[PDB]
């Protein structure tokens, strides 16, 4: 007692957990102001909180791992568990979005025309630009391996240069989807075809931003040396990360891009 | 369609360095061309006043609360009609 | 309908309702069974002072209580299935009426000939006369030939609401945009008493079905005078 | 580049007894200072929001 | 004609593919038989049974929205 | 750690003086209790 | 479970005491809230 | 100080407290609410006024009584004061993250509470169905609120299974394998995996209501070609892993108990009992339509869902009898605990049995919406989920206080909440058969006897939750230290005496590989 | 390809992960991550219950696939024994603390 | 429908042993009653000379020539019609 014996990290207490709560109170709360009452300060300051939180939330968990040294073995086996259930977790959130849209598309309603995609909308062409979207993803798939094979072999540099490749091609799916959804014929308020497009397709877009800026973190701190060789959880998560966002973007797109329209 | 070139597509950063730029970008770059080919302005598809279309059971929460975030005046119909 | 200090079903209206009283019963007769089982060996493990605290082995009286357990459901499931699909039986309907459920009262609507439909409301119990129902009685009664099969289609036409008949042993959900059919066949003439099944706001308790069963002739006349 | 991981590994295996989230610096405290005051700022004004909404 | 029989094609409790696939039926032979004369001969059996199965108020904007031109079935 | 320990030291609330405890587990319990039966009489009282 | 005997008992009359305000703070708030409700529902 | 321990935390204990903290008083709230739904049906008539008012207090009894008092208190209360306890963890896998899922409780609990506030409040059922859920129907920032009340109490949960499977699962003795971890470890592991599995699916539900509520979508509206049903497929398939996410915790707590209490050093089949968890959670993934016997599908579909739904008597069977099996021999203490288990494991046999008869599609057709279905369902969780609640509360209070509570007093509680719920619900079954339906402010004057006894109960059970408060008051009161400990060497959260201190376990227990 | 430049374990690692690096390439473990073995466990060959203090819990799995494991503390002094199997248990002082 | 089982379905020749006899089996066992349930034998169906069946553009080299493998005589019809 007093030392301890066990290889586990007994975290300082931290007014972060309440400090994101408190966060989520703000942000929700001030959805339903802008929603309602039009307003829209209680949401900024929520957002403020909420990035404020996880900035030093994160900051902390580098400072107790690759500075106080506490991520021993026994500590990084159950981080590896945390994020798998995560990942599993987020699975299931874009399960019910198919979900929805199969209820939609293999049965359509007279209200649409008896028929799917419903008469009035003119869908994308899957060879267009989807086509090319799907080959952007699918690339930095393959470019982020790269990365992770020369970390492993400590290539400084070569680990930076595809780290680099594949952070930019995250960049250039979200320009490309964003000009599509620019010149898209149709919109969420154009039924369920607009509602099941949009929300599906939005949510994985807002989640590739956030697999973007969680690599352009693993950039940084690859430049300020923070990774060795052997000792890298927070690229491997990156990595799942990133593949989970490959893999619904090819269920998307065979199933509403190609499939339902 | 299928696949198989040869071998190596597998363990190595030198193997995984060349797909990234014997594979991988030279496909980005074919589909750039092609998406770039067929970059085909579609005209305003006609407007008709469906009932299921341009719903709107709720004022958006922005502008004049009629039109949709990433509005593109030359393709989206307002529920009266195109904007102009 | 239901009458004072009841304990069960209300009397079967139709031949479906008196097959769900006996497949309750038997269904009932096992629950009984089986908690009166559950309740003497609790009693039994809780009235003896010998004691045996050592390990015990399992599995070989598991077997028991898995198989037996198993044996039951399949005893109650098939009678149970049989009048499922007795319920989504092929019948053929010598009569369509559609009803629709609104915020607050049901709208019939005869339209296999002519053009009959109208409204049906919950009478008001300060204007109730003497003998009639409190929260049962409707203005409108739903007029329809006894001893026929009939075919209901339910709808509603804002939120969700629940055409429901117990001593007949209907309930169809009353959903927009979608046509629930569901067969009616009385076989016995008199007024049978339903209410609302799905919640849809503040007087979700005040609309009520009330089922008037006459002869076909008085039926036809009825039709015509109702236009 | 650098590389002065041991440097911030020093700084922030000293015993100074600081939890984490201060051990590092002055600036650590202003942050924190900042988030905690807009949390509670925050929380105070939708609580007030919600009283006016509370009424018709 | 007494009401609706019973249709193989629509066997189960949802019905609103019988009212709509019979209120299409009736509209495009009638048009049919109107771009063709055929001694005006009509399509009578799909109006009898649109006509028992389909609420009211489903034909009644379905034929609204055929006058303006804005009915999504095609007819 | 100066987290003291023991029997009545580890919870959030004092429990040296058992009336003053006695007031406190009244306000708290008691006031979860007629929370619900204030915001009925708050929507009855409006309009 | 074995402990050892009351640091502070609570004797009869405290206990008394205890059980009559733990009743009253449940009771009376409410009480007022439904011996009022007409008026309430009178506006 | 009192910042750094109550709000900053970062202890399996001092969180598992704030939980028990947070559960007993939302415990109060809703037991309020339970007593207005029966004060406007004690008497023929109306009494509230409004039946809006009437569907906002059903409404939130059963978010109040399901996500803020017994899911924080068996899960977060119960959960982590005893499984690092149990396995012998220094603490939770995620100890900074555990504290957040406390703390998105209050503030979830804040916007329910204001929703009920605003406008009408949401007279929607705990269902939320739309069209009467939409913005047409509950047009207003209400049901907007329960839906964000929502999000963030399903966030905590999620983000706490993360922790306990993680925990449960990389931190035991390495020489301990998962076939010998205490049942209510396994109880909170399975728990844990139904709640990662299937909240994720509600709050993609609720998502989409709320789009239709203010973002022009209509996944739920005919008019943009929805369907108001895809909902109710949505909701129902996260709504039946969740009632059993209600019970499993209880499960355990109770095979503890009887095992315990019966001076036997391990429950009857142990590995069977592991098995029947594990297929109640599996096949509970498979079932949900039978919330939906009465709106449209297809009778083969609807034949299917009874099927599956029956097998589930199975498995909860073997755990019936493991439970009889244990007590048989037992040296038997009738302790307060001993007989809310002995409780619960008749009542929440009853009530499974009286599910059995729902399951019958074509049953269900008549008792369907009604309240025959409220009795069903009160069963299990007013005398299951409840009843293991205090029986694990009155076991391990002097484990987490240190003092121990009046026995005597805690079988007079026991003796009149036993009366008092029994005779609330049992008329129930026949207000349902008789055709009452639920959802009902007020009823045809036939039904008057039932409800009027029914009411009744619900005054004793009152009576039984104030003198609780008092029993524990007293019990802090006189300040009893605990002595000694039975039976220890089989029950380790009990080693490190009472209350254990702060940091247990700084120097791992020894186990060793045979 | 070709170039290096990311730091090793070996010469990165601190804290606690440092040390029970080096222990564990010296073959011993401080830190218990791995699973003790058992000895005979006879009055003579006791299983020896390293402990950085004075007494320790220990858990016994009596029987090879047993669920229940009987858990006690282990105290400095005689040898004690498992009470539902006998087996003997001798504290000792734990070495590495780092 | 879907999947979730509490934990352990992996590693372990107990836990493979434990899915094997609590899983698996019991599963073949069920659908085993489910197909003994609906062992319904169907009724030989009406047999038509439909031209695109009982195709025979080379007879068979076993038997007369015309009789199909696993030919069952009371659900097959030859090409002129059932075998009696
Ligand atoms: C666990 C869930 C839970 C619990 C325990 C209860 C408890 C109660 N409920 Fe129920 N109720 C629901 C969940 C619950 N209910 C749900 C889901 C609905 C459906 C809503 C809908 O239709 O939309 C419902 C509906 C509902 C109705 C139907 C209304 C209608 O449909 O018209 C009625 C009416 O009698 C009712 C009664 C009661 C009563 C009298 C209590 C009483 O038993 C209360 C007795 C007191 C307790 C049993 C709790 C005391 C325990 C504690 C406070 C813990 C203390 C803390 C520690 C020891 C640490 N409830
Ligand atoms: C604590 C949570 C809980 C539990 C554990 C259960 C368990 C069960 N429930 Fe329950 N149920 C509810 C809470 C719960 N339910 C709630 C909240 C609702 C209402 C929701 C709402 O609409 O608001 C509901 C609704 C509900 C319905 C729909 C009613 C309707 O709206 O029409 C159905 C139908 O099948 C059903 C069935 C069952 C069954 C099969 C079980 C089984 O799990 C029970 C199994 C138990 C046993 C059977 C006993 C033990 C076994 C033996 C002693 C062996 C021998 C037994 C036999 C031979 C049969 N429940
Ligand atoms: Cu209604
Ligand atoms: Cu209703
Ligand atoms: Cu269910
Ligand atoms: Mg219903
Ligand atoms: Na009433
Ligand atoms: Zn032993």
């Amino acid at each position: 007692m007093t030392h301890q014996t066990h290889a586990y990290h007994m975290v300082n207490p931290s007014p972060w957990p309440l400090t994101g709560a408190l966060s989520a109170l703000l942000m929700t709360s001030g959805l339903t102001m802008w929603f309602h009452f039009n307003s829209m300060t209680l949401l900024m300051i929520g957002l403020t909180t909420n990035m404020l939180t996880m900035y030093q939330w994160w900051r902390d968990v580098i400072r107790e791992s690759t500075f106080q040294g506490h991520h021993t073995p026994a500590v990084q086996k159950g981080l590896r568990y945390g994020m798998i259930l995560f990942i599993i977790s987020e699975v299931l959130f874009f399960t019910g979005f198919f979900w929805a849209f199969y209820h939609s598309s293999l049965a359509p309603t007279p209200e649409l025309g008896g028929c799917w995609p419903p008469t009035g909308i003119h869908p994308l062409n899957p060879l267009e630009v989807p086509l090319l979207n799907t080959s952007v993803l699918l690339a930095s798939g393959v470019s982020i391996t790269w990365a992770h094979h020369s970390l492993m072999e400590g290539d400084r540099k070569h680990m930076l240069q595809a780290l680099f490749i594949t952070i930019t091609l995250g960049v250039y799916f979200t320009l490309l989807q964003a000009s599509e959804y620019y010149e898209a014929p149709f919109t969420i308020s154009d039924g369920v075809y607009g509602s099941t497009f949009f929300v599906a397709t939005g949510f994985h877009g807002l989640h590739v931003i956030i697999g973007s800026t969680f690599l352009i973190v693993c950039f940084f701190r690859q430049l300020k040396f923070h990774f060795t060789s052997n000792h890298h959880f927070g690229f491997e998560a990156g990595a799942w990360y990133w593949h989970f966002v490959d893999v619904v973007w090819l269920f998307l797109y065979v199933s509403i891009y190609w499939w339902g329209s | 369609a299928s696949a198989a070139k040869g071998d190596h597509g597998g363990t190595g950063a030198r193997t995984w360095r060349f797909l990234t730029f014997g594979l991988a970008l030279p496909s980005v770059a074919l589909c750039t061309l092609n998406s770039w080919l067929h970059s085909g302005h579609r005209e305003r598809p006609a407007f008709i006043p469906y009932h299921h279309l341009r719903i709107r059971t709720k004022p958006f929460s922005w502008g004049d609360g009629n039109h949709t975030f990433f509005h593109n005046p030359r393709v989206n119909p307002l529920p009266t009609g195109y904007e102009k | 309908m239901a009458y004072p200090m009841q304990l069960g079903f209300q009397d079967a209206t139709s031949p479906i309702m008196e097959e769900l009283l006996h497949f309750h019963d038997h269904t009932l007769m096992i629950v009984f069974l089986i908690s009166s089982l559950v309740l003497y060996i609790i009693s039994l493990m809780l009235t003896t002072k010998l004691t045996h605290t050592s390990t015990m082995d399992a599995q070989e009286v598991e077997t028991i209580w898995t198989i037996l357990p198993a044996i039951i459901l399949i005893l109650i499931a098939l009678p149970s299935l049989r009048i499922l699909y007795m319920m989504d039986e092929i019948n053929n309907p010598s009569l369509t009426v559609k009803t629709m459920g609104h915020q607050w009262y049901w709208s019939y609507e005869y339209t296999d000939y002519e053009d009959l439909s109208f409204d049906s409301y919950m009478i008001p119990t300060s204007e109730l006369k003497p003998g009639e129902l409190r929260l049962l009685e409707v203005d409108n009664r739903v007029v329809l030939p006894m001893e026929m099969t009939i075919r209901m289609l339910v709808s509603s036409e804002d939120v969700l609401h629940s055409w429901a008949v117990p001593s007949l042993g209907l309930k169809t959900d009353a959903i927009p945009g979608r046509l629930n059919q569901t067969t009616l066949m009385s076989s016995r003439p008199g007024l049978y008493y339903g209410q609302c099944s799905e919640i849809c706001g503040s007087n979700h308790s005040f609309m009520p079905i009330v089922l008037e069963l006459v002869p076909l002739k008085y039926f036809e006349k009825w039709s015509a005078s109702m236009l | 580049f650098e590389n002065r991981v041991a440097e911030k590994q020093k700084l922030f295996q000293e015993d100074n007894g600081l939890p984490v989230h201060l051990k590092g610096g002055a600036t650590d405290n202003i942050l924190y200072r900042v988030t905690m005051t807009l949390c509670l700022g925050g929380t105070l004004y939708s609580l007030y929001c919600l009283g006016w909404a509370s009424f018709p | 004609y007494q009401t609706a029989p019973f249709d193989s094609r629509f066997p189960n409790q949802n019905q609103t593919r019988n009212c709509w696939q019979n209120y299409l039926d009736f509209h495009r032979c009638e048009k049919a038989m109107t771009a063709k004369g055929g001694d005006v001969s009509v399509c009578e059996w799909y109006r009898r049974v649109y006509k028992s199965l389909c609420p009211i108020s489903w034909v009644s904007t379905w034929d609204d929205r055929r006058a303006e031109g804005t009915f999504p079935g095609k007819i | 750690s100066h987290y003291e320990e023991g029997p009545g030291k580890n919870i959030p609330f004092s429990v040296e003086n058992k009336w003053r405890l006695l007031a406190m587990m009244t306000l708290f319990f008691g006031s979860g209790f007629a929370a619900p039966f204030f915001i009925v009489r708050h929507q009855l009282l409006k309009k | 479970i074995t402990a050892k005997p009351a640091k502070t008992p609570t004797s009869p009359k405290e206990q008394a005491i205890g059980l009559s305000v733990t009743f009253l703070s449940f009771l009376l708030p409410a009480g007022w809230v439904l011996y009022h409700l007409d008026n309430y529902k009178k506006s | 100080m009192f910042i750094n321990r109550w709000l900053f935390s970062t202890n399996h204990k001092d969180i598992g407290t704030l939980y028990l903290l947070f559960g007993a008083w939302a415990g109060m709230v809703g037991t309020a609410l339970s007593l207005l739904i029966r004060a406007e049906l004690g008497q023929p008539g109306t009494l509230l006024g409004d039946d809006q008012i009437y569907n906002v207090v059903v409404t939130a009894h059963a978010f109040v009584m399901i996500f803020f008092m017994v899911m924080p208190i068996m899960i977060g209360g119960f959960g982590n004061w005893l499984v690092p306890l149990m396995i012998g963890a220094p603490d939770m896998a995620f100890p900074r993250m555990n504290n957040m899922s406390f703390w998105l409780l209050p503030p979830s609990f804040l916007l329910l509470l204001a929703s009920s506030m605003v406008e009408a409040g949401a007279g929607t059922g705990w269902t939320v169905y739309p069209p009467l859920a939409g913005n047409l129907a509950h047009a207003g920032a209400s049901v907007d609120l329960t839906i964000f009340s929502l999000h963030l109490a399903g966030v905590s949960s999620i983000l706490g299974a993360i922790n306990f499977i993680t925990t449960i699962i990389n931190m035991k003795p390495p020489a301990m394998s998962q076939y010998q971890t205490p049942l209510f470890v396994w109880s909170v592991m399975i728990t844990a995996v139904l709640l990662l599995l299937s909240l994720p699916v509600l709050a993609a539900g609720i998502t989409m209501l709320l789009t239709d509520r203010n973002l022009n979508t209509t996944f739920f509206d005919p008019a943009g070609g929805g369907d108001p049903i895809l909902y109710q497929h949505l909701f129902w398939f996260f709504g039946h892993p969740e009632v059993y996410i209600l019970i499993l915790p209880g499960f355990g707590m109770i095979s503890h108990i009887v095992t315990y209490y019966s001076g036997k050093k391990e429950p009857f089949g142990y590995m069977g009992m592991v098995w029947a968890m594990m297929s109640i959670g599996f096949l509970g993934f498979i079932v949900w339509a039978h919330h939906m016997f009465t709106v449209g599908m297809d009778v083969d579909t609807r034949a299917y869902f009874t099927s599956a739904t029956m097998i589930i008597a199975i498995p909860t069977g073997v755990k019936v009898f493991s439970w009889l099996a244990t007590l048989h021999g037992g040296n038997i203490k009738w302790s307060p605990a001993m007989m809310w288990a002995l409780g619960f494991i008749f009542l929440f046999t009853v009530g499974g049995l009286t599910g059995i008869v729902l399951a019958n599609s074509s049953l269900d057709i008549v008792l369907h919406d009604t309240y025959y279905v409220v009795a069903h369902f009160h069963y299990v969780l007013s005398m299951g989920a409840v009843f293991a609640i205090m029986g694990g509360f009155v076991h391990w209070f002097p484990l987490f206080s240190g003092y121990t509570l009046n026995d005597t007093w805690a079988k007079i509680h026991f003796a009149i909440m036993f009366v008092g719920v029994n005779m609330t619900f049992f008329p129930q079954h026949f207000l349902g058969l008789s055709g009452m339906p639920r959802r009902y402010s007020d009823y045809p004057d036939a039904y008057t006897m039932w409800n009027t006894i029914s009411s009744m109960g619900s005054f004793i059970s009152l009576t039984a939750v104030m003198l609780m408060v008092f029993i524990i008051w007293e019990a802090f009161a006189s300040k009893r230290e605990v002595l000694t400990v039975d039976l220890t060497t089989t029950n380790l959260e009990w080693l490190n005496g009472c209350p254990p201190p702060y940091h247990t376990f700084e120097e791992p227990t020894y186990v060793n590989l045979k | 390809a070709s170039g290096g430049g990311v730091p090793t374990d070996e010469e990165q690692a601190t804290g606690l992960e440092r040390e029970v690096m080096l222990a564990a390439r010296k073959g011993q473990d401080p830190y218990n991550i791995l699973a003790p073995k058992a000895t005979s466990g006879t009055k003579e060959d006791p299983n020896l219950v390293p402990s950085i203090t004075n007494k320790r819990i220990v858990g016994c799995i009596c029987e090879e696939d047993n669920s229940t494991v009987i858990w006690f503390w282990l105290h400095k002094g005689e040898a004690q024994r498992c009470p539902s199997c006998g087996t003997h248990y001798k504290l000792v002082p734990h070495q590495l603390a780092h």
